[PDB]
């Protein structure tokens, strides 16, 4: 996260950390949608330009975390993959086009004032919170700076981009399972997801019943914090048919 | 369901620091 | 620069 700030002790309790077994190394963020289900981005797993192929026994993920480095001894919880599911439709050749995995935890993890699901949201709360100016949060322990890294989990609120304006941006073909978010030049405040950041959450906080939902997926941007560029994340609603899907087995 | 309530928060009728900033965009 | 975690998470 780029022009951020330190997350407050139980803020994103729903904050995944994807974490690379061999190097131990950061690979993503991602998201607690339920006791065994995480959601990520899929380029977190699956990127042939990168040669990035993830298989379940590689990873680990890690919930309830604030600081990056340390092991948050009593409060993160470390679980291994039981199974990874990619959208069979995931477009890594061009703009990243359904970005969005699911990963199935081996045991179910249990809930603690620092571990607890985001809600997904239905029709009616995407249609009435996906609207340009409304702003949403993103979390993660990706890099500070486009060319370092944080010591806790980092924090920015950034408004919903018009889809005319996301377009504009860019050289990139833009789909509507994207969307993209961050300040105009003109706004004056600034802030960004950034590399590491990539299959975190874009939350919103429903002002209907109080709860927060996961709008958005950290997914793409050209650089990061760039002045007339955007971040993109993945629509979660427009995917949430192929989530359920894969969820009701 | 408990989703998107948080303990520390929600839970407990606390507020986080910058939430308002999403509800006052929220026009 | 990542602290080890316990070898019970291999
Ligand atoms: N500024 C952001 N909001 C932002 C920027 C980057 C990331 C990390 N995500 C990735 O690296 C994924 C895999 C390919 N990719 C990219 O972002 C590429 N840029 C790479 C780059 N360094 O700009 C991006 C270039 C345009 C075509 C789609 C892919 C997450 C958020
Ligand atoms: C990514 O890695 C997986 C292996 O984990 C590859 O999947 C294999 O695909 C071949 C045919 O393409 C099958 O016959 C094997 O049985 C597969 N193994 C598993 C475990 O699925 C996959 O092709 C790799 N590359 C891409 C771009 O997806
Ligand atoms: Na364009
Ligand atoms: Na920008």
């Amino acid at each position: 996260i780029v022009e951020g700030s330190d997350a407050e002790i139980g803020m994103s309790p729903w904050q995944v950390m994807l974490f690379r077994k061999s190097p131990q190394e950061l690979l993503c963020g991602a998201s607690l949608i339920s006791d065994r289900w995480v959601l990520t981005a899929a380029h977190c797993l699956l990127y042939p330009p990168w040669d990035k192929n993830f298989t379940e026994n590689d990873l680990l993920v890690r919930i309830g975390k604030h600081s990056r480095t340390r092991y948050e001894r009593n409060i993160e919880k470390i679980s291994m993959l039981e199974k990874i599911y990619i959208h069979p439709r995931y477009n890594w050749r061009e703009n990243l086009d359904r970005d969005i995995a699911l990963m199935k935890l081996k045991k179910p993890v249990a809930f603690s004032d620092y571990i607890h699901p985001v809600c997904l949201p239905d029709r009616e709360t995407a249609a009435s919170l996906l609207q340009a100016g409304y702003k949403g949060r993103v979390t993660g322990w990706g890099n500070l700076k486009e060319t370092g890294q944080p010591s806790v989990l980092q924090v920015v609120n950034l408004p919903i981009v018009e889809r005319p304006v996301c377009k504009d941006s860019t050289r990139i073909r833009i789909t509507d399972n994207m969307f993209c978010a961050g300040y105009k030049p003109d706004e004056g405040k600034r802030g960004d997801a950034c590399e590491g950041d990539s299959g975190g959450p874009f939350v919103m906080k429903s002002p209907f019943n109080n709860r927060w939902y996961q709008m958005g997926i950290v997914s793409w941007g050209e650089g990061c914090d760039r002045d007339g560029k955007y971040g993109f994340y993945t629509h979660v609603f427009r995917l949430k048919k192929w989530i359920q899907k894969v969820i009701d087995q | 369901a408990d989703c998107g309530l948080r303990p520390l928060f929600e839970k407990k009728s606390l507020e986080d620091k910058t939430e308002r900033e999403l509800l006052e965009s929220y026009i | 620069d990542f602290e080890e975690i316990p070898e019970e998470y291999l």
